[PDB]
């Protein structure tokens, strides 16, 4: 029984991950998305300055 | 289309998995009536006893043996049963070109355990050899059971898969 | 892919969360019967060994 | 009747559950759903984004 | 021309990442039941079990072969396969010219 | 690349240290039996008893000998064992260059 | 129509065999279905850019 208890840490200790980290990961990659969003939104109005020239 | 032709095959699933529990909760009755009757042929067939609890011990195994072949009779799911010998198999759907998943259909009334609905002691002698009868009829009722539920867990994985 | 006409993300989500979803149900029926073999569904060797020993 | 009793803890060891275990295992399990509900909830979102471009 | 020409190329690896994610849940479906016919085999390797709890163990460990052989059969996507064996191995685009992304099949 | 390579650094690390617990519950499980035998040679030690004592403290003794074997032959951990005596050492990354983490094997 | 597609007007499945082979069926007209729709569609694309040339 406590060869199974210690496979089973084992394992754990393999493969399970650590939330703690990615509860700051998810937030900054949320923070980064929405400036992705806002950046290409800016990108696509290149197109706006041409009609000023005619 | 052929993705949005699933929903026929999980649903076959799920009808087999209700068929499978309605049978699983009658063989659980019909393992409870055999394990008394195991009890009452066992006490029958001591030779002390004197004729009037002979017959009263001979009453209540008639009176089991009605109730499992009630309970067997009873085992339907919308008509159709896997454990009362009404058919052979049935087979469920598996994907969406219409293979199957068979499924052998397992007997648990008194005549597909080796009873029958007269069957009855009348000497100890009788009794006796109905208590070896009984012992052999609950095995094979346990191992029809463990059939079908390992069918049912097939299903449960089958309609993950699918 | 930005498609608006799918989201395997929320498809891989929602089976994860499925399979989490069993686990807890399997967990609450051992704890409410208090055995886990309960039936022939559980495993069907050593529930029909237990019924005859029983 | 001691047979009977050795029969039946047989019987008993052969399906009981373990609840010291399994107490451990429904809080990790209510948890781990919470946390399930959460992503998915996330990740169903993924589509908004896309209205802000235009 | 040959710019354009690149949808094809992202179309063909698309589908071969879902040919190996059906693939892959296949697997992980026989991956359980290879761990249960495990537990079942050396369950049954026990001297001192009786005769029922023998043949028992012997109809589950037959149940969960013939289940691995249809989970193994049903894994397919759009009428090819490379966990089955019915074909040695999947080629995919990897370029405008016709460039190859060789995948060797992997019978399962 | 360097800061990223660290990982298998942990995962090493988090691998030996789950070798070496395996080996100190088959320590303490061999410890118990060394002890149990202590006591059976002891009793057996003694002089003014009779024969059947004697074989029935042997077969004791005898069978604690075999558990002590047995729990030092099962310490394994995915093939490997710093316990069994299987190999002289284990050696485990401490650092992204491939320097690593020497732990010398002590037979039980 | 139904007899363009290998079906009939009183096509049906009196049995569980039958519907059995009306799946096939089906899959075959289904897919000739299909196959002349896109040949209908490349035939109108091959108009519009001969009404551009003309």
């Amino acid at each position: 029984g406590k060869l199974q208890d210690s496979l089973d840490a084992g394992v754990g200790n393999l493969v399970d991950a650590d939330l703690a980290k990615e509860s700051a990961k998810l937030q900054s990659l949320q923070t980064k998305q929405q400036l992705g969003v806002q950046a290409l939104s800016i990108a696509n109005q290149s197109s706006s300055s041409i009609l000023s020239l005619f | 289309a052929t993705a949005a032709s699933m929903n026929a095959v999980k649903d076959s699933l799920q009808r087999g998995q209700s068929t499978i529990d309605v049978a699983l909760a009658a063989g659980d009755t019909i393992t409870d009536l055999l394990g008394k009757m195991k009890e009452k042929a066992l006490a029958a067939s001591d030779t002390s006893l004197n004729t009037a609890s002979f017959n009263a011990l001979k009453s209540d195994f008639d009176s089991l043996r009605d109730q499992i072949e009630k309970a067997a009779t009873n085992a339907k799911f919308n008509g159709v049963s896997i454990a009362d010998g009404s058919t052979t198999k049935l087979t469920f759907l598996a994907n969406s070109d219409g293979s199957g998943f068979t499924v052998n259909a397992k007997t648990i009334s008194l005549a597909g355990i080796g009873l029958t609905t007269t069957s009855t002691f009348t000497t100890a002698a009788a009794a006796k050899t109905m208590i070896g009868t009984i012992d052999t009829a609950l095995q094979t009722a346990t191992n029809k059971l463990a059939s079908l539920g390992t069918s049912s867990v097939g299903l449960d994985t089958h309609l993950t898969f699918v | 892919l930005n498609s608006i006409n799918t989201n395997a993300g929320a498809m891989i989500a929602l089976q994860n969360l499925n399979g989490t979803n069993s686990e807890l149900t399997t967990v609450q029926q051992r704890i409410n019967t208090g055995k886990k073999i309960a039936s022939a569904k559980d495993n069907g060797a050593i529930w029909a060994t237990a019924k005859n020993q029983s």
